[PDB]
This record gives structure tokens, C-alpha cells and sequence, in this order.
């Protein structure tokens, strides 16, 4: 998770400048091997998010997720479907086996003149006790 | 598309020509210190025409519009025999530049109202148009206040658009 | 007479110049560099004014962004700071929670807000409602 | 072509300024290349991105013609971009800005008031003196309109053309007649600032304008008595911006008149009592109120009250107000002179304040506070304060010491003593320009040069590197050398004057690198005079002149050879022109 | 660039024309036995002009310059009624060749000085210029000793270079 340090304030700024509330196609980086976000690398990443900081207790959203996931794919080579969580009813538990963060619910001049949402929670047993599997048993066999 | 410049002396009717080709009427026009632009659309060619007034304090600044010019109009006054010398001076000063080297010349013999007013031929030989080099010059005797000869100059100009 | 207006960052990064006096660009780049250096080298209990070279130079910090004026040495000073604050109010008016990053972004209208407020170095609208009304109508004109 | 904020976001990612310039010239070329395409589409944004680089400080001379195209556009936004950079990229000395003159004049006749508001904006901000000459009848025409959106703009634009063309205001004397009853305050404000301008330039306009003094005395009293409006009100104070401008107009009016000064006397007595001095606003109201009272031949009960207003303002802990109060008495130095002098210790207190401007105003007002009564005591504070100046104030104090001392010196000796004190303690801080002034006053002094030149000699043996010190000394040695070394043509009992170290100390300057060569210019001048002012040891000083004829300074090579022929050929004609210089004023 | 030939009878003023076109003066010129060339530089085309004298012993050698010729000048005299027949013979002799088939014609009615001198019209029909084939022939009445009509023929000619 070395080249994930150089965009650790840079992409998070674009996440935080993204509101939590041309181009066509998909390029693939040549000759770089691709793999999903594996278990021990998610253990390597959940501790990378535990140690580098700036993520815990932040306002999670989907626009921030997609800014983040494609940046992992283009700079680290990982399939950007790993940051998937359980839907609306219930705690937004990760479907990813190894992601130890569950999602609980919680510039300035773009406002007009007179005027006429989630967050992380570290759960180290989400890597072993797949709580999203308890929320979705029939999908995981 | 054609970038057109209307250079020449003051009181030449050059704004009178410019609002007769564009609008079609002789508007009461102040002596124009700055410039005017009206895209005249004629012979299905959108002549983008940069009319620039011809007073003393503007004539140095004429060099700034001499880039990507494809066509000139050097209006003279037919009622100015005293100013044809400096109009000849203005022409030789101006035509001798590397910027604005590939633009044709269409001289208007405006203000044909008097026996004082000359034809194209005397104005040709007072200005000395036969002394010219790398030029598709062609004088066109025009009457600004009646529209006479104006679009026929614009007729010949659209011929010299393409090659 | 306001001779010019400067808005420079906590890092001195100028977010606005508006020269109501005609002095050339080298002199613009000289003088602007000096006063930013002057104000950033100046403490918080230093009376919000600088007597800088026959200009009672007005500064008034509101955020990380710093503020600057050059008033004529015959005019008022606290009102000159209130001129800044009325303009601060109009920036607070037209934006609301007026804030640093769209000063960097939407500066083009902050000039236009200044154009609705100060032309020539002086005030044209002493109301705070009628001016932002007019710029909204020209924005409603687009 | 990308947008503005997309560019700025890329610019905000730039770390090194040199790297940022790479990003500049990256986009700048595309802006240039688009300009070669004569684009009208992105010409809005390419200019806007360019003006950002102009605000970033980059050479954007090239796109100025496109701004003229954007002014001569037809879309409102392209005009909205076009009038802006015209105020940015162009000035009067831009010399290509004259093409706006037709374009503005058409757009002073545009249907939209906002387009005409843009035209009055650009001409009001940066309209050239000849552009002001070419638009003068149109501005007063748009000042003869009823559109208060334009009447607020054509008024200040008329100020600008009167500011730029001072000989143009006489066509605005009819324009300004009886629009002083404007219900809007902003137009009424700009009219006051215009009448501030109109009364400022010509005294001949004062007669027409002091008539309507009680008209606005009413309207200013209307501003006090209309204690609230939903607009114009800051902190419960209604339209303070207009109120000060009226007072400033009431300051420049009635300043040598009395009837208008009494026509304005009532509201002056009102608002000196009817102001809220709590917030910054009411102080700003009351500050100009003080300044209005001081400059007119006012009621004496106003001015006594006004110093009592200022005695409050001296004691407020707001350094703003301390800057305000020090500026106030700095204004009315001569007017009500002795009611200032009772606040003297407050001024000496602000010498020990920890602000530059406060110490600046206090030092200069102390330079103004010196009468012929406080001349002895306050200088001892000031000569101490000269020791306790900052090096920026050391140049400022030491001159301002010399200014008030030439005024009100009770002695000529003590006048010398303080100046000799300052010249020892200022040194590199005292300006060279006061040196002919100090040289003049000590030859305006006629009586103490044996007193002077010895004390001049007694400190220059201490040092030479204080250049304005040794600028002063060498002329005194050349002129009044007879009063230094006296009757000592040969060796006598050893007195401190010895007529050889007298000659050596000037010679010490001539070889020392810490010599401004007008030190060495004065020194050979003193050498050649002491060929006559001294009869003791001459023609050893001829050696010093003769060896200096090969010197590297041009005039000092001229000066030695031009002296030396008198030392070699016209030894009797040496003293034939070395009479003392006359004394002038 | 244009290869130009000046053909015609002797004493035609053709060297008088040539040094008027190049230089501008009427030099005293011998009957030129050989030829002449001066690159007349006018109207964005450098006219390379092969003036050749028109005496008897030269006329067979005329065929040697008829290659890469972009244009003729067949000078006639307006004052030679007796020689218009052999000139018409010469014209019909010369034009009928496969070499020199694509070069246009510009005829000069030189020496307009007398009532003996004809206009272009009579000279046209004495020559029978309507009998021509594959020709942009164009008579141009000129006065060599005064420069009259000379640049105007060159004007027409410079039109006739490009297509
Ligand atoms: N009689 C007659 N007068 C003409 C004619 N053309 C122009 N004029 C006169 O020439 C004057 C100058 O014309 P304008 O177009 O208004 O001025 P301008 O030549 O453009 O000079 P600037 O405004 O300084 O650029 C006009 O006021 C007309 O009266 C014409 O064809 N006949
Ligand atoms: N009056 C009058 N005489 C002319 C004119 N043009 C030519 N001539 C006369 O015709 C004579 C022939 O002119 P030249 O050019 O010298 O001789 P050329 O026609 O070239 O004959 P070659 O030298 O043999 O080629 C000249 O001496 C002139 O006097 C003209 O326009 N007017
Ligand atoms: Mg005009
Ligand atoms: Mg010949």
C-alpha cells in the first residue's frame, strides 16, 4: 500500500470536495496483473486505514466510494467492486471478506444569497465473522 | 468566413459603408475613434468586417488587427484631393508589412457626389496602384449613401476569397 | 479615494487585485509583493492600519485571507474598514457562509460584486440589498 | 477547451511555482492557439482563464484584442467577461485601450441598463484622460437620466472624468443642479461625492454649492432622525457612509465661511451628542465629526467638546481609536493648539506603544507639538526617544528633530548642542539632504564656531564612518580652521589642537574606504582652504594634493590637479580666492 | 512566374515597350537583331518576357522560343496599314503550331499617335481575330511612348495565368 500514500490526502480531498448528500469507455493498465481485493491485503488495507488516518468517522457516501475504488484500480490494480456494503435496511455491513469497517448511519459560497449518509466503524471480526453473510445467507451459499 | 479590415482616412464613409452593407441604411454615425464589427453575410460568405476609424490617434494601432487578415478595404475619399497624398503614404506604409502579406486589396472610391469626386482611374494613378507588388488590388468606385457599387465590390471580393 | 484593493491568502496568495490607480505591472508586482510582506510581518494588535508611503493603508484580517486598501490621506479610516466589512457583508450576502475556496473559484463574480459596490475607488450603493439585487438580475439576465 | 475552475483545480495542484509556470504555459498556448482560431465560443472562458493567469501574474498582453472583441460581442456574458479584463489588462499606458472608445459609446446607448452599467463601470474605473474627453457628453446625458441604477454610476463616472480631466467639470455644473432630493441614498451618496469632487477642484463652484448647505443640513438631520431603515443600517446606525460624506462636504464647505458654518452648526452639535459611540461605526461617524468641526470656523462650544471627544479617544484601548485619536490631533495642530498641549503626556505615552503606526503618529505629532515653550523638555524625551527609535524611525526622528529645532530654538548654542548630539547618535540614519541645511544654519550662526569646530573636532576623532557626520565636519575645518588651530604657526605648549593630526584626520578620510567621496570631495576642499586658513604647516598638504592627481574618482582626479597648479604656479593666487563664502537663507 | 514572348514585325516598339515595362523609360533602342529578356515584376507574377526582334532573318528562328510559353504578345503597329497583311499572315503562320497551343494572346495596337493609327476594332478585323481557335485572344490598344494601356494589358494577362 505504498503508492496509496501519495493520494491519501489528494484523493480524499476530491472525496471531501465531492458532496456526500468527453469520456467514454474503460481503459485497462497494460501488462499490470489484476486481482480482487484479497483477504490479507484487505487486512493490509484496514490497518492501512487504521494507521494513516483521516477515514474513521468520516461521512461515507457512494460518490466518495466510486472516487476511491477506481483510484485503487488505476494505481494499485484491484477490481473496484470490493467496497460493496449491505443495502438500506440494517447496518451497512461489507460483503467483502476481510474488510473490517462497517457503515453505521450518523468552499461554502455555492450557497445562495437568501435561500428562497454513513460513517465507518472498525470491526475486526468482520474479517472472520462475516456479518453481511448473516444479513445475506442465500446469496453467499 | 473572411476577416475584412476597413482601413483609410477619417470621414471616409467607412462606417457609412459598414452599416449599409450590414443594415442597409445610412445611420447617423459619430466619428469613430475605436472600431466596429458587423459580420456581413453576402455571396453566401460571412464577411467578418473590422471597420476601424481613421483619425490620427488610431493609425498606429492598426497593426494589431493585421493578423489572419484575408482581405482589405482601403476606402479613399473622392472628395479629398489634398488627402490623396497621405492616403498614398498610408497605403505604401501599410502594405509593406510581413504581417498582412496575403490579403487582397479592394479600394473604394467613396463619396461620388461631386465633379470634385474622381473616378476610379484618377484615384488609381494618384495612389499609384500600378506600383504594387504581390497584390490582387482592384479599385471599386462606390457610393456609400446609395449602396451603389458596394456589393459589387463585395461580389468581386467573394471571387478572390477562394483560389 | 481607494487606490487599490488586495485580497491575499494566509500564504499571501493574492486572490484579488483591483487597481483604481494606473501604475504599471512591474510596479504592480513590486508593490503588491511588498505590502503582502508588510501585513504578514505585522501583529494582531497593530491598529489595523499602516501609514504606508502617503497611503493610510487599511488592513483587516477576517479569515486566513487578508485584506488591503490604500485610502487617500484625507479620508475616514474606520469607515474604510467598514467599507471592507460592508463588502464582506455583500460577499456574505451573495454567497452566504462566505468562504475561501470559491474565492479561489468564483472570483470572477467577486470582481463583479466589487463592480456592483465600488467603481472608481468609491461607493456607488450604500445599501446592501439593492446592489446584490442588481447583480442577481444581471445573473438572471445571464 | 476546459473550464476556468478545472484549470484552477489543476493550478491548485501545482507545488513548485516553476512547475506551476509549466502548467501556465501549457494552457496559455491553447489560449493563444484558440486566439489564432478567432474563436467566439470559448473566448468567454479562454479570456477568463487568462485573467486568472493575469491575476497569477503572467504575461497576458496578447489576449487584450480578444477583450475588445468581447466588449464588441453581442452576448451579455461575453460582455460581462469583456468589460472586466478591460479594467484588468488595459490601463491608460496600455495604449491599445483606445479602441474601447467607440465600443463603450455604443454601449452607453445599449438598451440594457446592466450593459450600460458595465460601460459606466469600466470607464469609471480606468477611463483614460482622452477617453474621458471622448465620453464627457454621454456621461452627463446618462446623468440627466432618471435611472437611479445609472444615476449612481454616471455620477461617479463624472467624478472620474473630472478627476482625469480637471478642465471638464464646468459642463457638469449644470448637470448637478438640483438632484439633491434623491429618495435613493446611493445616487444621493454619489452626488455628495461628486459635490465633494466639484467643491474640491474649483473655488468658483463653492458659491453655487454653499447655497444648498442647509438643504443637506436637513437631509443629514433626516439621517440622524430616521434612526432605522432595514437597509443602510449597520449596528443600529442608519447609512453611515452617506453621513460622513455629507460631513466631509460640510468640512470643505464653511471652512472659511461662517454663515454656512452656522447653517451646519446645529447638526454638528446634534451628532456630537446624538451618536452611538459603542460600535466602530459611531466612532467613524464621530471622527469625521471632529474633523469637520476643526476645519470650519465653527462654534467654540463644538471645539471644546471636540477635544473632550478626543480625550476619550486618546484613552480607548482600541489601537484603531488610538490611531484615530493620534491622527485627529495630528490634523488640528494649529487649530485649537493649546487644548492639544494638555494631552502631551498621552503622546509621550504612545512613544512607548508597541505599534509602528502609533509610534509613527506620536513621533510626528510630537514634531508638531513643539512650541517655543516645550522646546527644552520635550527634546530631552525626543533625544531619548531618538535613542529608543526603531532604525526606521531613527531616520525619521533625526530629521524631525532638526525641523522643530530650526523653528523654536531658545538658544543658538543649545541649538548647536542638540544637533551635535543627534549627529553623533544618528550617523547613518540622518539624511544627507539636511547636511547643507545644517551647514547653512551654523554659518547662519555667526558667534560660536570656536565653540562649534572644537566639538566638531572632538567627535570626528571618535569615528569617521558616520558619513553625514563627517560631511558636516570637513566644511567647518576648511572654513573655520583659524578658530580650531589658533596662533599656532609653530610649536607651542600642547593644546588639543595640533594642526597636523588636524591634517591627518582629513587624510585618514581620504584613504579610508568608508568615505562617500563627497567626504573626499569636502576633504580636498578643506585641504586647499587650510593652505590659507592655516599658516602653520602648508606645502606638506601640497604633497597630499599632488599625489591625489592620479586618483581614480573622476572629479577627485579633476579636483586635485585643479588645486595643484595653484599650489605650484599661483601660490599667491591661492589665498586670493579663499575668502569665506557668503551666508544666504 | 510567366514565360512571355513579344512577337511582331520590326520597328514595333516592342523593345520600346519592354524597357518601359521593366524600367519605365523610353531608351533609344537599336533595331534589335537578337532578343531581349527582362523579368517584369507586376501583380504577384514575375513576367519573364522574351522580347525578340522582328526582322526578316529572325522570324524562322521564332520557333525556338515557343516551348513552355505561357503567353504571347503579338505587337502590331497601328501605323502600318501596308504591313497588317503579312502580320495577319504571320499570325496565322505562327499560331497554327502544336508547340505553342495553350498560350493566350494579348495584341498591342502600339503607336497610337496619328490618325493613321487605328483603334483596336479595325485592327482586330483586319487581322480577323474572330477567326481564331482555342484562343483567349484579347487586343489591347497601347501607347508605348507614354505607358498607356501597357500595365492594363499586363493586368488582363495576370488574370489569365491561373484558372
Ligand atoms: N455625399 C456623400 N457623402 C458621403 C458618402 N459616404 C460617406 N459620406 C459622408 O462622409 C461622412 C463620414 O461617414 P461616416 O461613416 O459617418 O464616418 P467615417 O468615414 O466612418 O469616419 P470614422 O467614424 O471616424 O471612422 C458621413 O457623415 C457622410 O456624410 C457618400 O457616398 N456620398
Ligand atoms: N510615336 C510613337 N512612336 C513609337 C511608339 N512606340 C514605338 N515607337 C517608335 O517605334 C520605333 C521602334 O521601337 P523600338 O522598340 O526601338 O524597336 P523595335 O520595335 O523593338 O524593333 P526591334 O528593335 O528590331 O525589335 C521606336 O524608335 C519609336 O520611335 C509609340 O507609342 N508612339
Ligand atoms: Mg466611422
Ligand atoms: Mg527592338
Amino acid at each position: 500500500s505504498k503508492s496509496s500514500v501519495i493520494g491519501w490526502p489528494a484523493v480524499r480531498e476530491r472525496m471531501r470536495r465531492a458532496e456526500p448528500a468527453e469520456e467514454v469507455g474503460f481503459p485497462v493498465t497494460p501488462q499490470v496483473p489484476l486481482r480482487p481485493m484479497t483477504y490479507k491485503a484487505a487486512v493490509d488495507l484496514s490497518h492501512f486505514l487504521k494507521e494513516k488516518g483521516g477515514l474513521e468517522g468520516l461521512i461515507h457516501s457512494q460518490r466518495r466510494q466510486d472516487i476511491l475504488d477506481l483510484w485503487i484500480y488505476h494505481t494499485q490494480g484491484y477490481f473496484p467492486d470490493w467496497q460493496n456494503y449491505t443495502p438500506g435496511p440494517g447496518v451497512r455491513y461489507p460483503l467483502t471478506f476481510g474488510w473490517c469497517y462497517k457503515l453505521v448511519p450518523v468552499k461554502g459560497e455555492n450557497t445562495s444569497l437568501l435561500h428562497p449518509v454513513l460513517e465507518w466503524r472498525f470491526d475486526s471480526r468482520l474479517a472472520f465473522h462475516h456479518v453481511a453473510r448473516e444479513l445475506h445467507p442465500e446469496y453467499f451459499k | 468566413e473572411m476577416r475584412i479590415l476597413m482601413v483609410g482616412l477619417d470621414a471616409a464613409g467607412k462606417t457609412t459603408i459598414l452599416y449599409k452593407l450590414k443594415l442597409g441604411e445610412i445611420v447617423t454615425t459619430i466619428p469613430t475613434i475605436g472600431f466596429n464589427v458587423e459580420t456581413v453575410e453576402y455571396k453566401n460568405i460571412s464577411f467578418t468586417v473590422w471597420d476601424v476609424g481613421g483619425l490620427d490617434k488610431i493609425r498606429p494601432l492598426w497593426r494589431h488587427y493585421f493578423q489572419n487578415t484575408q482581405g482589405l478595404i482601403f476606402v479613399v475619399d473622392s472628395n479629398d484631393r489634398e488627402r490623396v497624398n497621405e492616403a498614398r503614404e498610408e497605403l505604401m506604409r501599410m502594405l509593406a508589412e510581413d504581417e498582412l502579406r496575403d490579403a487582397v486589396l479592394l479600394v473604394f472610391a467613396n463619396k461620388q457626389d461631386l465633379p470634385n469626386a474622381m473616378n476610379a482611374a484618377e484615384i488609381t494613378d494618384k495612389l499609384g496602384l500600378h506600383s504594387l507588388r504581390h497584390r490582387n488590388w482592384y479599385i471599386q468606385a462606390t457610393c456609400a449613401t446609395s449602396g451603389d457599387g458596394l456589393y459589387e465590390g463585395l461580389d468581386w471580393l467573394s471571387n478572390q476569397l477562394r483560389n | 479615494m481607494i487606490h487599490f484593493i488586495l485580497l491575499f491568502s494566509r500564504q499571501g496568495k493574492l486572490r484579488l487585485q483591483k487597481w483604481y490607480i494606473t501604475l504599471p505591472d512591474k510596479e504592480r508586482k513590486k508593490i503588491t509583493r511588498e505590502i503582502v510582506q508588510i501585513i504578514l510581518s505585522r501583529g494582531h494588535r497593530t491598529s489595523s492600519f499602516v501609514d504606508w508611503k502617503e497611503l493610510k493603508l487599511v488592513y483587516k484580517r477576517y479569515a486566513s485571507l487578508y485584506f488591503c486598501c490604500a485610502i487617500e490621506n484625507q479620508d475616514n479610516e474606520l469607515l474604510t474598514l467598514e467599507i471592507v466589512h460592508r463588502y464582506v457583508e455583500l460577499l456574505d450576502k451573495y454567497f452566504g457562509n462566505v468562504c475561501e475556496l470559491d474565492i479561489i473559484f468564483n472570483f470572477e463574480k467577486a470582481y463583479f460584486i466589487l463592480d456592483e459596490f465600488i467603481i472608481g475607488g468609491e461607493i456607488q450603493e450604500t445599501s446592501k440589498k439593492i446592489a446584490v439585487k442588481a447583480i442577481e438580475d444581471s445573473d438572471m439576465l445571464q | 477547451p476546459i473550464r476556468l475552475r478545472e484549470l484552477i483545480r489543476t493550478i491548485r495542484t501545482a507545488r513548485t511555482q516553476a512547475e506551476e509556470r509549466e502548467m501556465i504555459q501549457k494552457e496559455c498556448a491553447a489560449i493563444r492557439s484558440s486566439f489564432r482560431e478567432e474563436d467566439n465560443t470559448y473566448r468567454c472562458r479562454n479570456v477568463a482563464k487568462l485573467l486568472y493567469m493575469h491575476m497569477l501574474g503572467y504575461p497576458a498582453h496578447f489576449g487584450q484584442l480578444e477583450c475588445l472583441k468581447l466588449i464588441a460581442s453581442q452576448k451579455f456574458t461575453d460582455k460581462r467577461i469583456g468589460y472586466l479584463g478591460a479594467m484588468l489588462l488595459l490601463d491608460e499606458r496600455q495604449d491599445v485601450h483606445l479602441l474601447m472608445t467607440n465600443c463603450i459609446k455604443n454601449d452607453l446607448n445599449h438598451s440594457t441598463q446592466f450593459v450600460q452599467g458595465l460601460a459606466l463601470c469600466t470607464l469609471g474605473c480606468m477611463g483614460s484622460s482622452e477617453m474621458c474627453r471622448d465620453l464627457a457628453g454621454e456621461v452627463e446625458k446618462l446623468l440627466k437620466t432618471s435611472n437611479s441604477y445609472l444615476r449612481k454610476k454616471a455620477a461617479l463616472c463624472a467624478v472620474h472624468v473630472i478627476r482625469k480631466v480637471p478642465e471638464l467639470m464646468e459642463m457638469f455644473l449644470p448637470a448637478t443642479k438640483n438632484l439633491l432630493n434623491e429618495k435613493n441614498h446611493g445616487v444621493l451618496h454619489t452626488s455628495v461625492v461628486l459635490l465633494t469632487e466639484m467643491c474640491e477642484r474649483s473655488p468658483d463652484m463653492l458659491a453655487h454649492f454653499r447655497k444648498l448647505v442647509p438643504q443637506l443640513v436637513r437631509i443629514l438631520k433626516n439621517l440622524i432622525m430616521s434612526g432605522y431603515s432595514p437597509e443602510h443600517d449597520v449596528s443600529g446606525i442608519s447609512d453611515p457612509f452617506l453621513q460622513v460624506r455629507i460631513l466631509r462636504l460640510l468640512r470643505i464647505l464653511g471652512r472659511n465661511d461662517d454663515d454656512s458654518s452656522e447653517a451646519m452648526n446645529d447638526i454638528l452639535a446634534q451628532v456630537a451628542t446624538n451618536t452611538e459611540t459603542s460600535k466602530n461605526v459611531g466612532n467613524a461617524i464621530l471622527y469625521e465629526t471632529v474633523l469637520t468641526i476643526m476645519d470650519i470656523k465653527s462654534e467654540s462650544g463644538l471645539r471644546v467638546l471636540a477635544i473632550n471627544i478626543l480625550g476619550r479617544f486618546l484613552l480607548n484601548n482600541d489601537k484603531n481609536i488610538r490611531y484615530v485619536a493620534l491622527t485627529s490631533l495630528l490634523k488640528t495642530v494649529q487649530t485649537d493648539h493649546n487644548a492639544v498641549q494638555r494631552h502631551r503626556s498621552t503622546i509621550v505615552d504612545c512613544l512607548k506603544d508597541l505599534d509602528v503606526s502609533i509610534k509613527r503618529r506620536a513621533m510626528e505629532l510630537s514634531f508638531a507639538l513643539v512650541n517655543g515653550n516645550n522646546i527644552r523638555g520635550m527634546m530631552k524625551e525626543l533625544l531619548y526617544f531618538l535613542d529608543s527609535c526603531e532604525p526606521e524611525f531613527k531616520a525619521d526622528c533625526a530629521s524631525g528633530i532638526f525641523l522643530a529645532a530650526e523653528k523654536y530654538a531658545p538658544s543658538k548654542r543649545w541649538h548647536i548642542d542638540t544637533i551635535m548630539r543627534v549627529l553623533t547618535t544618528a550617523g547613518s540614519y540622518v539624511r544627507d539632504d539636511a547636511v547643507p541645511n545644517l551647514i547653512q544654519l551654523i554659518t547662519n550662526s555667526v558667534e560660536m564656531h570656536a565653540y562649534t569646530v572644537q566639538r566638531l573636532y572632538k567627535a570626528i576623532l571618535g569615528d569617521y564612518s558616520q558619513q553625514p557626520l563627517v560631511q558636516v565636519a570637513a566644511w567647518c575645518i576648511g572654513e573655520y580652521g583659524d578658530l580650531l588651530v589658533s596662533g599656532q604657526c609653530e610649536e607651542e605648549e600642547p593644546i588639543q589642537v595640533t594642526e597636523d593630526e588636524v591634517l591627518d584626520i582629513l587624510e585618514s578620510v581620504l584613504i579610508s574606504n568608508m568615505s562617500t567621496s563627497v567626504t573626499r570631495g569636502y576633504a580636498l576642499t578643506a585641504i586647499m582652504k587650510l593652505s590659507t586658513r592655516f599658516t602653520c604647516t602648508v606645502n606638506r598638504i601640497k604633497k597630499v594634493v599632488s599625489i591625489y592627481g592620479s586618483s581614480i574618482d573622476v572629479e577627485l582626479q579633476q579636483r586635485a590637479v585643479e588645486y595643484n597648479a595653484l599650489f605650484k604656479k599661483y601660490d599667491h593666487m591661492r589665498s586670493a580666492l579663499l575668502e569665506r563664502m557668503p551666508v544666504m537663507e
